[PDB]
């Protein structure tokens, strides 16, 4: 089981020779979250999703990890912006378990928001504005006509803005054709910059591999498959082949031309994630015992919005992810 | 130099220690 790629692959299956780009981070920490109010089956599916196994310390881990992670981004990024954050809309009439509340803000710095879900547009107006707000504008609207039944919405946002370590030259933008398929094409800015750069050229799974770092410790990596091997490569991916990736760069001249381009993904993750074998919790069957003692209360949607934006300066990026809960 | 042109389908990482963000460029 491997979350992200497994989860890349399955929305790469659903829409084929689409655009895909989502933040996993954002859904993984989505799912640790609930994880913290689920019990037995419901649970289990979950962190079994996550790449986890049954030893209770791999859960401890789990959590700890990402409070480490949220605590270290309390400290000021050196070089660009990375925010990560969640938050909790409940309804007055929801009455939450006090460990799941504590849990949240302890591990996962959780803000607390009363809402009231009886006025869908305002509490869509509340929970947009402020996913609006978190992302710079970045992720706008992402809840749309919600359910009305709705008592908890769980939010998850992510930013980052960075600049790149040397900049594309404006001058060196020029329009280029970019084949979608050998028959399909369309014109594109081309950005290019010859510089040393690390790059790999993979055999096993026939792919380029070139790294383009940020102002930080952060870094792009862009993958050019062999012509004819995107699904190899697609299927390829994996954790282990990341790993091997950004270890076994090597530098190398490039008269690097890429794309200036803008894209997104909009997704209803609670149709996607079953393929991960986690199901239960978006069901009647739902254990989740654990955020609420109130009967019948079950995921009814996880909805996951990105937006990337990709030019001669830098990178922008956002995402959130809106975990809606029903009774 | 080696001319290295990105005009066909490819996959766009962000890392930091994490994968921040994973996605492929299809249709720009």
């Amino acid at each position: 089981r491997d979350f992200t790629f497994d989860l890349y692959r399955a929305l790469a299956s659903a829409a084929p020779s689409q655009n895909i780009f989502f933040s996993p981070v954002s859904i993984s920490m989505s799912l640790a979250m609930l994880s913290l109010g689920a019990g037995s089956s419901t649970k289990m599916q979950i962190l079994e999703g996550l790449g986890l196994n049954l030893q209770k310390s791999s859960e401890k881990e789990l959590h700890r990890g990402f409070q480490q992670l949220l605590q270290e981004l309390n400290q000021p990024r050196d070089g660009f912006q990375l925010s990560l954050g969640n938050a909790l809309f409940t309804d007055l009439v929801v009455d939450l378990q006090d460990t799941f509340v504590s849990a949240m803000k302890t591990l996962y710095l959780a803000d607390t928001f009363p809402t009231n879900f009886r006025d869908s547009a305002g509490a869509m107006k509340q929970i947009n504005d402020y996913v609006a707000k978190q992302t710079k504008g970045k992720i706008v609207d992402l809840l749309k006509n919600l359910d009305s039944n709705a008592v908890v919405i769980m939010v998850n946002y992510i930013f980052f803005k960075a600049k790149w370590e040397t900049s594309f030259n404006h001058k060196g933008t020029q329009e280029q054709d970019f084949y979608v398929t050998s028959e399909t094409v369309v014109r594109v800015p081309m950005m290019s910059r010859e510089d040393q750069y690390h790059y790999l050229l993979d055999r096993n799974l026939s792919c380029r591999v070139v790294g383009v770092p940020y102002q930080g410790n952060a870094t792009a990596l862009f993958i050019l498959p062999s012509e004819g091997k995107m699904q190899q490569v697609e299927n390829g991916l994996s954790e282990k082949t990341l790993r091997k990736w950004l270890k076994m760069f090597k530098k190398r001249q490039l008269e690097l031309y890429l794309p200036k381009f803008s894209i997104e993904g909009s997704y209803q993750l609670e149709k996607v994630l079953p393929s991960l074998g986690i199901s239960n919790v978006f069901t009647s069957h739902a254990d989740l015992s654990g955020i609420s003692n109130h009967s019948n209360i079950q995921v009814s949607e996880m909805v996951h919005k990105a937006v990337v934006e990709v030019d001669e300066s830098g990178t922008r990026a956002a995402a959130a992810t809106g975990t809606i809960f029903t009774f | 130099s080696q001319r290295l042109v990105f005009n066909r389908p490819f996959l766009m990482f962000i890392v930091d220690n994490n994968i921040l963000f994973l996605g492929k460029v299809n249709r720009p």
